[PDB]
């Protein structure tokens, strides 16, 4: 399965999705800079509308514990 | 790891498969539970950075946590470099180079280099510096993964 | 633990994983049963305070008991300090310092310090003092956990 | 789960509750003095009315074996 | 593998059955998962080419992958021969012969020859050259076997 | 469970009861003299009427193999 095919379900907790992401990211062998680009970009983009909304409110500069606690009720 | 031989010198010996497997099994069974940290600490006795990346790289599963840890290891490493600046002028022929955050993380150093630093007199405890970063990052995880 | 080497000296060697796991398994299977105390005693042969905290800290479950024990260890330690006052004047250059309750509990002492006291002549049995506190606290538990 | 969310059931033995308390207390990393404050305070407060009543009769100065034997029939 | 003896020399010792079985079990359980590569790397510490063919030949199952690897090992070997031409004139009596891709793959060399190259001064790391080919071919597999 | 609470059933073999007794006696930590007193006293006292009757006929001075073979058919 390709990294672009990794997406969050409509009922799937973000948490279970983030695990899937760094597992597939774990099978990507690209430069770190590209993998940083993938992190800030693709993760949020394939996140579900309800959490996506939430993550837009965190702004930039956000870290994984704060994202992970931010989308917990969703 | 670097262990003491019968002759009375410190030499490197490889870590054992049922030690490896015991590390695996702990993680399988107790995931993020606190008992993992003393357990880790015992199984990391006399261990190298190289052996510590081996242990972290051999994990399966919990990839969100594994990424959070990585990023903590690099932050703690960035902080090592910040706090300890490089030293004045060229490196002496008679001496060996001071480590950076990435040598502590095992990344920029070789094994023989990791054995030079630890076995040499004074010795420098690059294991114990990485160990605190691992334990610190383990606290971060434990605190997050509390429900 | 501190064991005798072939050369005929007392040196520290690490405790084994299937020893560790045997300690774990005993606790899993027989919980608070009395057979735990001889069992403990055998597996604590030649053990340090440091190794004894390792064994106590690596427990999972039975946290009410683990807290009761802790509090017994501190009481017994408080009692060590009471009964044995600190000694007259400054510490001699030629000598090493007398232990406190917290050195016996392993807390304020380092390993090399724990090896100094035990290997030195006369030797002091700081393991056996902690061992009685553990066994005493084990009686407290056993008596309570009888139904 | 937070330490404030730890409470004793109406039919739950105190004992099973005290175990839960020092497990969650085991995941708190606060200063010892604060953790002492939590011990004397929160434990009794979230204890059930029947045992709570019992514990009020022990007075202060009480230790865990005496609390644990005190609320055994409840 | 070729290990250091107590006397302070490098001698060959055979690999252990529960090491062998641990290699088998990894493959059984985690198939093409990435954790297989650090795992491999640890269990290949101090290993010969001969031992590496033993490990590859003892696989059961995943024969499409095993063939892809073989063919990668031969490609990487063909590339070794290309990049490193044979040397000028006849082989010296005082010296031992340079390896080819097939000596690195263990095929054209004998064990005593594999021990000559590694133990001799300078030593040549024919294990580490095969190891990269194995790891490279492991990447090929991992990337393909991703779904 | 307390040592006073150890008693023989109406259908329970003595043997199974004597095992229970020295297990609980095994968790008592009292002086040997007191534990001797417990042995000669409490064991017979909480023994069932049918065996109790039997044990009264052995008289004093009796040892465990003879008690254990004495109440076997009961």
């Amino acid at each position: 399965t390709s990294i672009l095919d990794i997406r969050q379900g409509p009922k799937e907790p973000f948490r279970d999705y983030v695990d899937r992401f760094y597992k597939t990211l774990r099978a990507e062998q690209a430069s770190q800079e590209v993998k940083n680009w993938m992190t800030e970009t693709l993760l949020v983009q394939n996140a579900n509308p309800d959490c996506k909304t939430i993550l837009k409110a965190l702004g930039p500069g956000a870290t994984l514990e704060e994202m992970m606690t931010a989308c917990q009720g969703v | 790891p670097i262990v003491q031989n019968l002759q009375g010198q410190m030499v490197h010996q490889a870590i054992s498969p049922r030690t490896l497997n015991a590390w695996v099994k702990v993680v399988e069974e107790k995931a993020f539970s606190p008992e993992v940290i003393p357990m880790f600490s015992a199984l990391s006795e006399g261990a190298t950075p190289q052996d510590l990346n081996t242990m972290l790289n051999t994990v399966g599963g919990h990839q969100a946590a594994m990424q959070m840890l990585k990023e903590t290891i690099n932050e703690e490493a960035a902080e090592w470099d910040r706090l300890h600046p490089v030293h004045a002028g060229p490196i002496a022929p008679g001496q060996m180079r001071e480590p950076r955050g990435s040598d502590i993380a095992g990344t920029t150093s070789t094994l023989q280099e990791q054995i030079g630093w630890m076995t040499h007199n004074p010795p420098i405890p690059v294991g114990e510096i990485y160990k605190r970063w691992i334990i610190l990052g383990l606290n971060k995880i434990v605190r997050m993964y509390s429900p």
